[PDB]
């Protein structure tokens, strides 16, 4: 299962 | 060692509407996922037979994962442009690969998560999993904010917990694929180049995994220095292939010798033109 | 910021005439990942021509693995093609029986 996402740069 | 890995592309295109963002998951080397934002039905899917024992949430879960982050690399891609002073003219490119290599032991060996824009280093999660580096000064801004922030400890966490449990789970799932090992089918072709010399090709075809050992040899000794090689290819049908070649003079063919070694074997095999 | 792609064309069997085979052309180390690739039978575009899903390498650069059924004759001869912003003009490898 993928992360959740990164915070934006 | 094993690993499951992510990666991610986003690629602008001014004039045309929002960047499409493709992620595709690997279990070691085999591609078992892909999310494509252009797709006719933007959907996660399996790109493998072995992923049939999830529900449709899973693969509900993972496409709303997917759609979130499309979001967030159109917004990284938006921001670049101010970071680094570019025109809302050209089209930009926005990647990330992490994942989780796992132990003997059952355990994190490593975990990473990079990202690149334009196809260079941006920004990376160090081996401690405990800070980053940053490739240039608009990636600082970056790091800066993410240390603020404390992102680093939600992606360790995820490194070491949920990465750790999908690899496991998804290998042993995948089990008789992934773990198989096909032997090379492998054979020697002799082609002329001139009247004193001439090419001997060693194929070995159909193997997997993809990592291989083919050895010329003169007389028992190791030639790994004339030869030539390709790099090993795709078969397509989930298989590799790969030749290594070396020039001799003709009619002393029968003088080399070509070691094939792979894990599907369980000793060299040894094929010579003849 | 410009990769060059690097082209390899070859069947999945060894070619028998006129046995079905598969014709791969398989295209790496470019950027940006943009590209347009095709392949020719006798000179001419073959349009049934399959894509496998673009991803990349540890280095951050595409590849891709075009694909083709076809069956090899004694005369029937095969190309791949490719465009990329990375050359001013497209690069085409032919298919050798030998390699």
């Amino acid at each position: 299962i993928p992360a959740y996402g990164v915070l934006t740069i | 060692s094993h690993s499951l890995r992510y990666f991610y592309t986003a690629v602008s295109r001014p004039g045309l509407g929002e960047p499409r963002f493709i992620a595709v998951g690997y279990v070691d080397d085999t591609q078992f996922t892909r999310f494509d934002s252009d797709a006719p039905n933007p959907r996660d899917e399996p790109r493998v037979p072995w992923m049939e024992q999830e529900g449709p949430e899973y693969w509900d879960r993972n496409t709303r994962i997917y759609k979130d982050t499309a979001q967030i690399f159109r917004a990284n891609l938006n921001t670049a442009l101010g970071y680094y002073n570019q025109s809302e003219a050209g089209s930009h490119t926005f990647q990330e690969m992490y994942g989780c290599y796992v132990g003997p032991d059952g355990r994190l060996l490593l975990g990473f998560m990079q990202f690149a824009y334009d196809g260079r280093d941006y920004i990376a999660l160090n081996e401690d999993l405990r800070s980053w580096t940053a490739a240039d000064t608009a990636a600082q801004i970056t790091k800066r904010k993410w240390e603020a922030a404390g992102e680093a400890e939600r992606q360790r966490n995820y490194l070491e917990g949920r990465c750790v449990e999908g690899l496991r789970r998804y290998l042993e799932n995948g089990k008789d694929t992934l773990l198989r090992a096909d032997p090379p089918k492998a054979h020697v072709t002799h082609h002329p180049i001139s009247d004193r010399e001439v090419t001997l090709r060693c194929w070995a075809l159909g193997f997997y995994p993809e990592e291989i050992s083919l050895t010329w040899q003169h007389e028992g000794e190791d030639q790994t220095q004339d030869m030539e090689l390709v790099e090993t290819r795709p078969s397509g049908d989930g298989t590799f292939q790969k030749w290594a070649a070396l020039v001799v003079p003709s009619g002393e063919e029968q003088r080399y010798t070509c070691r094939v070694q792979h894990e599907g074997l369980q000793e060299p095999l040894t094929l010579r033109w003849e | 910021i410009q990769k060059t792609p690097q082209i390899q064309v070859y069947s999945r069997h060894p070619p028998e005439n006129g046995k079905p085979n598969i014709l791969n052309c398989y295209v790496t180390q470019f950027h940006p990942p943009h590209i347009e690739i095709q392949m020719l039978k006798n000179g001419k575009k073959i349009p049934k021509v399959e894509m496998s899903d673009m991803s990349f390498s540890k280095d951050w650069s595409f590849y891709i693995l075009a694909h083709t059924e076809f069956t090899p004759t004694e005369t029937d001869t095969y190309a791949c093609r490719v465009k990329h912003d990375s050359m001013a003009e497209p690069k085409t490898v032919y298919w050798d029986r030998d390699m």
